[PDB]
């Protein structure tokens, strides 16, 4: 499984270019596809979503109308047609693999990303702490707050935890509140209820250094909390 | 007294037609085993006949019992349009059923590979389109306390030949080809018991096509002969207005008899009705 | 040696009659009978386009897999009726399906003589065949996972097999049936399983030893369905002779028969409620009858299928029963 | 052949020498389990529609 | 619904669409159950048309056939014979040169044919009977008479009359009005059994359609 973005580069403000995603190694047609961007110093922000089969398309309000997400299943390619490229559009754009069925793990694989450079009602996820200093071998709990209850009437709490390691693309740790992602050691733990959430790391290694991001998946304008960095 | 007999007879006919057609439609909708292209056409014929029985037959029976149109001229125009629409659609449903049977019996490859419910829907829509194309021209303009259809000679020919005579010729031709195919199949099938059963099959084929075509003809031909000729006898010929009612109600009774021919005689429909 | 075999058979019969002190009906004469178990179709699973032969509930009691002759293994979200997966089988002639207790795998098989193991949870988002278990010389009629690496299959080759899925090899072959083995039931502890075969006998097998501990013979015709009681000390069989029979492992004989004069059709599937007081049996006469497993009383009926109820299953939490049928629908009942 | 009869005899011997319990105790244990779990049997004792996931 | 519930429902709808497409594609297949007994001409007609069940897919005159060869299943048929309840026809292969052989071959074929004809799942299923090895039958009918198999024959020992008697014995098992037995004699060197099965299936479909209209 690998997602390879292309495009990016440097553009003038008001310009246009298409981001591409060369998916390979997985059933790309069966996955919903997201574009999630990260400004050079700020945290993740979800951009657009195209569902499996292209039936459903969503955009962030800040890019809706100007940005167009499209996929080509036969060539396993995901596109982001960007128009009227404002200076606020500079970011590293990540393509995110996500599949949706009962028990599935959305947002489980992320592409390496391409940096786009532009020259010059939504649920809120709050990570009050940031840049918390940690010591290897001892536990740490990363907290998260949501403006609305992420718990749905179905019983699921649509809270996602991602680990953005330094220099590496984000990596899902917990997909629905208290659901460990595949390949994540069973020392990361997720808990909370309603609007308050914590991610506990039991015995943090040197690889757990990184920015940890919340994400709600209850109402669709997916919002990340400002990341909570972990530093040695 | 005398009008009570007419009211009871016509009301019983309307109730029987409504019950029969609604039960055919309900059996189609209730059973997975009756959701077939052929059964879609039969159930659509039942839907059309139920529309006849609930829209035309009550108003026509009111006109018959009261011997006069005690409703509006707008309502009279609507009644004529609905009557022609629904009767033409039922006759062309008979033609569509015959066409589907013809394709099933003479084109098994199409029956397997190309026969889809979209084709049943297309045939149904085409029958209703012909019904509209026959019934709307009088409202668009092609034409006394009496509600009678337009007697325009051009419209008379167009509507009698478009609702019955072209349907009659198509259905006669299709069922003649179906008969020839049925005998070809039986003769190819044919130890004396084998010839016994082949003769029984030919007898069954002639009985089935007799029921189908004889019911259609004895119901609608007496009405449509008069509907074609009598406008051309605008001064000489005078229908007793009892024979006219009789022939019109034979045509209406075709909507009562169609469920019996196409559903209540069907073995599949009988089993499905037993399931309820 | 036929004389010695008959002598041992008579000794077994005598040992079984020595334990037949009071029948199950004599001891359950005083418990309050269940009144009328009136389940209702809560969900109808539509999407199969041929006869459904097998279903198996998930251990989460929410997902279930169904096997249909249309060549599709469909995993259902029974709460929402959502289709989680639709697995296209290489052979459409599937007559058994097993959902792994972990939920990571599903199995299916049939006239191809293969148990195909499907990985439901792959890095690629598609369900693929992880292993095809070949070695049975007859159709596979039942398969049940012990875990992610072990699955027990029953076959029309008259044998049952234990498989190591990683090696794809028969760890144990369970021979001893003379008729086609039609059903399997693992014990809750999964240390031993019962198989019912066309020889009208149910054989109890040790999974590790690989030997037939006990043989149970009360049915007059082919046993199609078998299921342990929830505690694993008894099991119920469903055969073509229109009877269900409850056999105790320790008593080593039939304790109860679930038959009715108005039932003459064969029995396709049996399962127990969570407490095991209800034996739910699927019949050729298109419905599922609910039996008081203790009093043999016909507690209820699950009518609603237009063809033979080929399979049924009770959730591990006991909330719902799903019945599959030849009419291509699965119905969830409460 | 003869080996098949030998195997059948050995299997019958291995099956004949087991510790069978009385069917009275078997039925008593089946009762004990049934009434010991009758409360947690949603099919035996239907749950309120709030607690029924298939509502 | 939740966003994830909505996307799960969308996935379920896509699955339903694919299932409907697959069922539509599958309903266009003419499914044939190939039967017979051992050394009959089952494999010969499979080769002419071209592990426990073998599936031969061929298209002839715009008709897609799925031929299910199940002879490898050496188990009780009635446990899996309902799997083929909805075949267009059964193709039964009988070796004509089996009247003279015991392992009687032709009595076994007749018993199997009777059980298949009078199976409750094949009440109205027509049978494309193939009487195979007609050339070997002609070779061995001039030497030995048709009395080793049928003592009650008492007819001419000629090839045509003996073969007609065998065919009559097989068709005597039909005993059903809604089912026809289409009997063809083959010699393993004739390239027209594909045509024979196509014509028999066409006749079956036409007769089923006529029965639907009440004309059969
Ligand atoms: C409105 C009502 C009175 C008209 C009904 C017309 C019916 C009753 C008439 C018209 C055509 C007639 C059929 C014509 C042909 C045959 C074939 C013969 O072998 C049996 C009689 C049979 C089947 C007739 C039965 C009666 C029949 C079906
Ligand atoms: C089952 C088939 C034969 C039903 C056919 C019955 C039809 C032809 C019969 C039964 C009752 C009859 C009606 C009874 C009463 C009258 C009133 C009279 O002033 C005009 C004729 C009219 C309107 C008859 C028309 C024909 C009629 C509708
Ligand atoms: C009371 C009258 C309105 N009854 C009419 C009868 O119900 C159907 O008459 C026709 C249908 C189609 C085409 C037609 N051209 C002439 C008559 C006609």
């Amino acid at each position: 499984v690998q997602l390879v973005e292309s495009g990016g580069g440097l553009v003038q403000p008001g310009g246009s270019r298409k981001l591409s995603c060369s998916a390979s190694g997985f059933a790309f047609s069966s996955f919903g596809m997201h574009w999630v961007r990260q400004a050079p110093e700020k945290g993740l922000e979800w951009v657009a979503y195209i569902s499996s089969g292209s039936g459903t398309i969503y955009y962030a309000d800040t890019v809706k109308g100007r940005f167009t997400i499209s996929r080509d299943d036969p060539k396993n390619t995901l596109f982001l047609q960007m128009t009227s490229l404002r200076s606020e559009d500079t970011a590293m754009y990540y393509c995110v693999r996500s599949i949706y069925y009962y028990g599935s793990s959305p947002f489980d694989f992320w592409g390496q990303g391409t940096t786009l450079t532009v020259s010059s009602s939504d649920i809120v996820m709050t990570q009050a702490t940031s840049s918390v200093p940690v010591t290897p071998g001892e536990s740490v709990s990363i907290s998260c707050r949501s403006s609305k209850s992420l718990l749905h009437s179905n019983g699921n709490t649509y809270l996602y935890w991602f680990l953005q390691r330094p220099g590496q693309s984000p990596q899902l740790l917990i997909y629905r509140m208290s659901n460990l992602a595949s390949g994540v050691p069973d020392r990361f733990s997720g808990s909370g209820s309603g609007t308050a959430f914590t991610l506990t790391i039991s015995r943090l290694e040197a690889e757990d250094v990184g920015v940890y991001y919340c994400m709600q998946h209850l109402e669709y304008p997916l919002t990340f909390g400002a990341g909570t960095k972990l530093e040695l | 007294s005398y009008q009570v007999i007419t009211s009871l007879l016509l009301g019983t006919l309307i109730f029987c037609a409504v019950l029969g057609n609604a039960c055919v439609v309900a059996a189609i909708a209730l059973e997975r085993s009756l959701q077939n292209v052929a059964n879609y056409l039969i159930g659509s014929l039942a839907v059309t006949d139920l529309m006849v029985s609930v829209l035309v037959l009550p108003m026509a029976a009111l006109y018959q019992v009261l011997n006069k149109w005690t409703l509006g001229q707008v309502t009279c125009d609507l009644f004529i349009a609905l009557d022609v629409l629904c009767c033409t659609s039922s006759i062309w449903h008979l033609c569509a059923i015959a066409l589907d049977r013809y394709w099933a019996i003479t084109d098994p490859i199409d029956y397997v590979n190309k026969r889809t419910p979209r084709r049943a829907a297309a045939l149904i829509s085409l029958t209703w389109l012909i019904g509209f194309l026959i019934s709307i021209p009088p409202m668009l303009g092609w034409r006394p306390d009496a509600c009678t259809i337009s007697k325009d000679h051009g419209y008379t020919i167009y509507s009698t030949f478009g609702a019955f005579y072209i349907p009659l010729l198509l259905m006669l031709v299709l069922y003649g080809r179906i008969f020839r195919a049925a005998r070809f199949r039986i003769r190819k099938t044919v130890a004396e018991a084998k010839r016994k059963m082949a003769l029984a099959r030919e007898r069954k084929t002639v009985k089935t096509l007799g029921i189908i075509m004889g019911t259609f003809i004895l119901c609608w031909l007496p009405f449509f002969i008069v509907a074609l000729v009598l406008p051309f006898c605008e001064s000489s010929c005078h229908m007793p207005t009892l024979l006219g009612a009789i022939i019109n109600w034979l045509g209406y009774s075709n909507s009562l008899l169609n469920p019996v021919i196409y559903a209540y005689f069907n073995k599949d429909f009988q089993n499905a009705f037993k399931k309820i | 040696l036929r004389q010695e075999a008959e002598q041992l058979k008579n000794q077994i019969r005598d040992a079984r009659k020595a334990c037949a002190d009071a029948t199950l009906s004599q001891i359950t004469n005083n418990i309050d009978p269940v009144g009328r178990i009136q389940m209702r179709t809560r969900r109808t699973l539509r999407g199969h386009l041929a006869k459904i032969y097998a279903m198996h509930w998930g251990t989460d009691s929410r997902l279930l897999v169904s096997a249909s002759q249309d060549g599709k293994l469909i995993i259902w979200d029974s709460y929402t009726t959502n289709k989680v997966h639709a697995i296209p089988l290489r052979s459409s002639w599937v007559m058994t399906c097993a959902y792994a207790p972990s939920g990571n795998y599903v199995a299916c098989g049939g006239l191809d003589n293969i148990c195909s193991i499907y990985n439901l949870k792959t890095r690629e988002g598609n369900v693929r065949v992880s292993r095809e278990l070949a070695g049975h010389t007859g159709y596979l009629s039942c398969c049940r996972f012990l875990d992610d690496n072990q699955i027990v299959t029953s076959s029309g080759d008259t044998t049952c097999a234990l498989w190591d899925i990683e090696t794809g090899q028969q760890t144990t072959t369970f021979t001893g049936h003379t008729g086609d083995v039609m059903s399997l039931s693992l014990a809750p502890d999964t240390r031993l399983f019962v198989s019912g075969a066309c020889d009208a006998s149910a054989k109890l097998w040790d999974v590790r030893e690989g030997m037939c501990r006990q043989t149970f013979t009360g049915h007059e015709s082919d046993i199609n369905a078998i299921c342990f009681f929830p505690n694993g000390n008894a099991f119920a069989t469903g055969s073509d002779d229109a009877t269900c029979r409850l056999f105790d492992l320790r008593a080593d004989q039939e304790l109860m028969t679930y038959s009715h004069d108005n039932i003459i059709c064969g029995i396709t599937s049996v399962s127990f409620s969570k407490s095991g007081r209800l034996l739910l049996a699927g019949y050729d006469d298109f419905n599922c009858n609910v039996w008081d497993a203790l009093k043999a009383d016909r507690a209820g009926v699950l009518a609603g299928h237009d063809n033979r109820v080929s399979c049924l299953g009770v959730t591990d939490d006991g909330m719902a029963v799903a019945t599959g049928s030849w009419d291509s629908f699965l119905k969830i009942w409460n | 052949s003869i080996a098949q009869a030998r195997k059948l005899v050995e299997q019958l011997k291995m099956e004949a020498n087991i510790d069978r319990i009385k069917v009275s105790k078997a039925a008593a244990d089946l009762m004990a389990y049934c009434e010991a779990h009758a409360k947690e049997d949603p099919l035996l004792t239907p749950v309120p529609a709030s607690e029924n996931p298939f509502r | 619904l939740s966003a994830e519930e909505r996307a799960a429902l969308e996935r379920s709808k896509a699955i339903e669409k694919n299932l409907k497409e697959d069922g539509i594609s599958a309903a266009k297949d003419v499914k044939l159950l190939l039967l017979g007994a051992g050394e009959s001409g089952k494999n010969t007609i499979v080769k002419q048309m071209k592990t426990g069940i073998v599936e031969t897919h061929f298209t002839f005159k715009n008709l897609h056939f799925r031929l299910f060869d199940v002879g490898a299943q050496r188990s009780e048929r009635k446990k899996w014979i309902h799997c083929f309840e909805d075949v267009t026809a059964i193709i039964f292969c009988v070796a004509l040169s089996g009247y003279d052989q015991v392992l009687n071959r032709m009595h076994a074929s007749l018993k199997l044919f009777d059980s298949i004809c009078n199976n409750k799942f094949f009440i109205d299923t027509s049978i494309i009977l193939f009487l195979n090895k007609k050339d070997l039958f002609g070779e061995k009918i001039k030497k030995s008479p048709l009395t080793i198999c049928f003592p009650e024959y008492t007819g001419p020992n000629t090839y045509e009359d003996a073969a007609a008697y065998i065919q009559a014995q097989f068709e005597s098992k039909n005993r059903s009005p809604n089912k026809e037995i289409y009997c063809h004699m083959t010699c393993s060197t004739d390239t027209n059994n594909i045509q024979v099965v196509f014509d028999a299936v066409t006749d079956i479909i036409i007769a089923n359609n006529l029965r639907g209209c009440g004309l059969y």
